[PDB]
DNA sequence: TGCGAAATTCCATGACA
DNA sequence: ATTGTCATGGAATTTCGCA
DNA sequence: TGCGAAATTCCATGACA
DNA sequence: ATTGTCATGGAATTTCGCA
């Protein structure tokens, strides 16, 4: 068997609904399986059209051999099946109620949901403008298992934005109280 | 000088007047029988006015001004006086064209790594397509990998919106652009400072300085043209297609595509290269690091027969940017303060402003 | 061709396939282990589609289309098939630029006598001066003697009015002009027929053909520019001054002024030449007849390294005159009917019209 | 003494008033003394301004060393004297009531007045448009004394409009009757 | 029969938008 | 069914003045 | 150890208005 | 305070296939 490579598999999923930011309510998360590189796209809905509009931007940079997702309506639609067939992309689904990705990807999706939660607290309506900084942080995060960050594995160079200050990611007692205040 | 011409009529030698000629007096003026014919020798005190009268008939150069003078007069070293007048005529200096080519172009070193330097520029106005008229082109200097963004104007606001989407991937060290309003604005400078990006600007009115992106504009327009043959010019929907097509096109001289130089591996596109299939990502990245260092680099071409290279202190003239009808194409002489490189120079005009300009937009002032 | 690939798998030699290679079957397709790597050998019946798919990704030329194909396949003489597709792609043929320069320019013989041939052209629009916007420039081919007329438009009516004033002096055999509305009108043709003047027209969009007058336009504008420095652009009153100044300016290569070539004697202007003072008008006219025959004539320059000269039957493409945004710069191929001279040709487009065009406005169709 | 040359002397004079043609009433006649070449200019008056406007056109082609005229107001004015001084032209006048030019010039001015009279008859209001053909005829007229026409002497070449058909110049009995009809 | 300097000739450069 | 041109000012080359 | 043909490399041309 | 670039298709040159 041949070694794992970037663009072999993209893991896609939707995060949301989130508080509205610039009219957007969801985030489509795309993670390259090999490198752990993350692309984030704000959508107004978790629909096939929003998935196709966002993925048309990503697939103008790089096309994956396989797209992996759960059995969400947007990804199981015949329209999404047609879109993939057109680009020579194989669609791969996990069994309903049993979401399996990979250790590296499952861990990555945890960091994404937690980093979004941490930064939402205090400014839950300003996340649209923060998506580029969230992505840079995530892609310049050192991988304990691979010795390199997703940026290094994707481009084969060091970045101009190293994220040396490895922040908490865990909510402070102040952020926890401010978060429970919003849940009202 | 009537005293100078007095000794001449007598017959004693004067430095500059050949002694083998007959210097006589006729009609109240000093004359000489020359091989060409009999010519009047005017007193030194009249010569400047004569040269100026002859020159002013049609603001003629050296030979054409001389040929007029020589019809009536003769005096030692006539062209020395003609050239002295040509060098003082402001109308000739600012209106005449140069006849000396610029020195050979520089082939600046290719940025060492992807994201070291981006070259940005605008294409447009194009026929309207979904309310969009312009295209922001972002070319990575090392790889040649291009990002395309449709805009309604070549503005800072549209550049900032586009670059915030692009910089989600990676942040460049430098962004090189021309001096267009969109990029020279304080809002753009502020946007770059916030991110640690250094803004580098081309010399004024010299698109060759932005050559990396200019050349991609040619390829973008060529492909858009081909895809729109016998169809309405609906380019908006083709931008993503053109981007992907060009980023995956081989440069015959390099034998690599911009995608391959950026990632070291082809994505799922038609005719993907499979040569590193059995290598690990580390082995693949090691080979990519080697490919990136051994790319072909062109060298400065030979200088033309009559080129000029700048020198500190040299009197030089900047080209008028948008010269109006029946107005000079050149500014008044300036002095070269610093020679940044053989093709770039710092000048001080008559106003007193320091300008960094390309030698293509300068001519060396004639007649010293 | 599956029958062609059948004998190959067996092991017997087929013309074009090197016998020193191992041709096997894997995944239901014929493969070959090549130095570059393992490549699929597609049946002859699939190749055209492959070449077309690779070419269409970005409408790439020979090497860039080949490099894509070579990533997956191998077959005998791949470039022969690539070039066959490039030569059939209408979008590439009409959009791509030429990479072959035109052959060296002709230096047409100088008209033998004054009034043999006039070169006429319009300068303008210029800033308004007394309601006038254009200048009709009339240059005598032999002498270079120029007549200037201010006009409100580049019209037949204004050209006719001007030329009736000029033709009071003498009538020319030929009037050479470009294909501007003022000169191609039936009213102008009628005006010339009435006087026995033959109208000669430059090939379309080739001002070099009218070079004699074009070059005088440069001198007229240069002098007007100089005389108007730091003054409002009131050129109307300067036209007579410019005419007289230029007609009395020495050409350093000829060592004669247009006035001297026309009359053989200077009029009462500053610095008038007095060398024929003791000659009779007949002796003076005899010397003028000798001067007019011995003038310097330039010869065609050397051809560039990669020039092209037209051949009857050759597939050639005319340049689109005013190409719209995102539209091809070239017309569809045409055939060369007659080669008038190495720089002028008669073509037949796909419409069926006969066009006399300059080779500067043509490219030879690529890939035969 | 040096031989006679073109531009040595221009002989100027006014012909008119003539019937109005395109608003013009006079013709300023300029004859080069040496060659016999004629330039004709229509004017609305025999004034210094009309003389200066017309001669500014001629002196943009060739400047004479001398201008010869009678003592007509337009030529004796201080304005006309200033105009000539500016161009380095010497003004020369004939004695009042004693008009002397030269044999060649006197003969030329006779041909001009007679050719104008011949062509006026029948179309006395269309002479403005005929001035170019009158000039070509006059300048392509063979000189019995010099063997060459004024065009040949001025340019040193043959013309493209030779005037082989040496016309009458004398009025026919029909033209004489049509001329005496106009004098009413 | 040759030297140094002036004069003439050569000719690339660029613009007729 | 026509076609490049030529002013410009440094450099290259020839000529001039004197011996 | 060398031939004819195919493959690769060279590089002038021209356009980013 | 900066700087030309590179796709294109004939021609030139090198390599390939075979002996
Ligand atoms: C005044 N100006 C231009 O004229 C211009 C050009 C171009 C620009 O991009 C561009 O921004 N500008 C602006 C307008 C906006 C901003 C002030 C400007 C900065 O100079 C441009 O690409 N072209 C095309 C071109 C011609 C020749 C070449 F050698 C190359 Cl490499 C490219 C030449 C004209
Ligand atoms: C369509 N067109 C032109 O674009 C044009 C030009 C010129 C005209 O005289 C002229 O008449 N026209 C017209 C307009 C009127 C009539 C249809 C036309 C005929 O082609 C012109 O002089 N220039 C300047 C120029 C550029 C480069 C050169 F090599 C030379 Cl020699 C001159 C070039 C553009
Ligand atoms: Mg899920
Ligand atoms: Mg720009
Ligand atoms: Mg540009
Ligand atoms: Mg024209
Ligand atoms: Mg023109
Ligand atoms: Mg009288
Ligand atoms: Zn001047
Ligand atoms: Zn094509």
């Amino acid at each position: 068997d041949r070694p794992q490579k970037p663009f072999d598999k993209f893991f896609i999923d939707y995060i949301g609904p989130l508080p509205p930011s610039q009219g957007y309510l969801y985030v489509l998360v795309v993670v390259d399986g090999m490198t752990g590189f993350t692309w984030l796209y704000p959508t107004k809905a978790p629909s096939t059209s929003a998935t196709v509009k966002s993925l048309n931007v990503l697939t103008s940079i790089a096309i994956p051999k396989v797209i992996h997702s759960d059995q969400g309506a947007a990804f199981t639609s015949s329209t999404f099946a047609e879109w993939a067939k057109e680009r020579g992309i194989h669609l791969e689904f996990s069994t309903p109620y049993h979401p399996q990705s990979s250790g590296k990807v499952e861990r990555k999706n945890s960091d994404i949901k937690r980093l979004l939660t941490k930064l939402l607290v205090g400014r839950p309506t300003k996340w649209y403008d923060l998506l580029p900084v969230v992505q840079l942080a995530l892609n310049n995060t050192y991988s304990p298992v691979l010795k390199y960050t997703p940026h290094q594995l994707l481009f084969g160079i060091d970045s101009n934005t190293p994220f040396a200050n490895q922040d908490t990611l865990d909510l402070t007692r102040e952020e926890e109280l401010s978060l429970l205040q919003e849940i009202r | 000088l009537d005293a100078e011409l007095d000794q001449l009529l007598q017959g004693h030698y004067i430095k500059g007047y050949p002694k083998q000629y007959t210097y006589f007096l006729e009609d109240g003026k000093v004359k000489v029988s020359r091989p060409e014919g009999v010519k009047i020798i005017p007193p030194q005190s009249d010569r400047q006015k004569i040269v100026l009268q002859a020159h002013n008939l049609a603001h003629t150069g050296r030979e054409a001004t001389l040929l007029k003078i020589a019809n009536l007069y003769w005096w030692p070293n006539m062209r020395k006086d003609v050239v002295k007048q040509l060098g003082r005529c402001q109308q000739c200096l600012i209106t005449n064209a140069s006849n000396k080519a610029s020195g050979p172009i520089l082939r600046p070193d290719r940025p060492q790594k992807p994201f070291d330097k981006f070259f940005i520029d605008y294409i447009g106005p194009l026929p309207p397509s979904q309310g969009y008229l312009y295209v922001l082109v972002v070319v990575d200097g090392m790889t040649g990998f291009t990002w395309l963004y449709p805009t309604k104007a070549p503005s800072t606001s549209a550049t900032v919106k586009s670059l915030n989407v692009l910089t989600s991937i990676a942040i460049p060290k430098v962004i090189h652009s021309d001096q267009g309003a969109a990029f020279t604005s304080s809002t753009f400078a502020e946007w770059a400072k916030e991110r640690g990006i250094h803004l580098e600007f081309s010399t004024p009115y010299h698109p060759q300085s932005s050559g990396k992106v200019e050349r991609k504009n040619s390829d973008i327009k060529r492909l858009l043209t081909k895809l729109l043959v016998g169809r309405p010019t609906k380019w908006y929907d083709l931008l993503p297609v053109v981007q992907l097509a060009l980023n995956n096109t081989y440069s015959p001289v390099l034998k690599y595509t911009p995608h391959q130089l950026l990632f070291g591996i082809d994505s799922n596109t038609p005719f993907a290269n499979q040569d590193t299939l059995d290598l690990t990502r580390e082995e693949e990245l090691s080979l990519l690091q080697e490919i990136r260092t051994s790319l072909y680099h062109p060298s400065t071409p030979p200088a033309s027969s009559r080129s000029w290279s700048p020198v500190v202190g040299q009197l030089v003239q900047e080209r008028v940017a948008r010269p109006a009808s029946l107005r000079p194409r050149w500014h008044k002489p300036s002095t070269v303060l610093k020679v940044l490189n053989p093709r770039t120079v710092v000048i001080l005009d008559h106003l007193g402003n320091n300008r960094t300009v390309s030698i293509d937009n300068l001519k060396p002032t004639s007649h010293q």
